[PDB]
C-alpha cells in the first residue's frame, strides 16, 4: 500500500459553488460513456463522487 | 552492492525512458536489445535488467 491519505469528499450544489475538474491520466472511467483525452468538465448539482 | 532499486512508473505521469534489454519477443515484434534506447509508460510494471 503507497501513495494514500484521508480526503474529506468535499461536496457542493446549484449556484452555490462549482467543480472544474480534469483527466490527470484518465481518459474515459465514468458512467455514461467515455472521455476523449486529459480534459476537463464542470460539475452542477445535488452529490459529490470520487 | 545494491540496496535500493525499483521498476515503477508512478501512474501515466512521472514516466521513464531506458537503453533497451528486450529479452522476451512475441510473435508479433523481435527486436534489437543492445543497439536501440527505449522509452516507457504506466503499462510496464515489468523488472529491471544489466544493461
Amino acid at each position: 500500500e503507497v501513495l494514500e491519505k484521508d480526503i474529506t469528499p468535499l461536496q457542493v450544489v446549484l449556484p452555490n459553488t462549482a467543480l472544474h475538474l480534469k483527466a490527470l491520466l484518465d481518459f474515459e472511467d465514468k458512467n455514461g460513456d467515455k472521455v476523449m483525452a486529459g480534459d476537463e468538465w464542470l460539475f452542477e448539482g445535488p452529490g459529490t463522487y470520487i | 552492492t545494491v540496496p535500493p532499486r525499483h521498476y515503477c512508473i508512478v501512474a501515466n505521469p512521472v514516466s521513464r525512458d531506458t537503453q533497451s534489454s528486450v529479452l522476451f519477443d512475441i510473435t508479433g515484434q523481435v527486436r534489437l536489445r543492445h543497439a536501440d534506447q527505449e522509452i516507457r509508460l504506466a503499462q510496464d510494471p515489468f523488472p529491471l535488467y544489466p544493461g
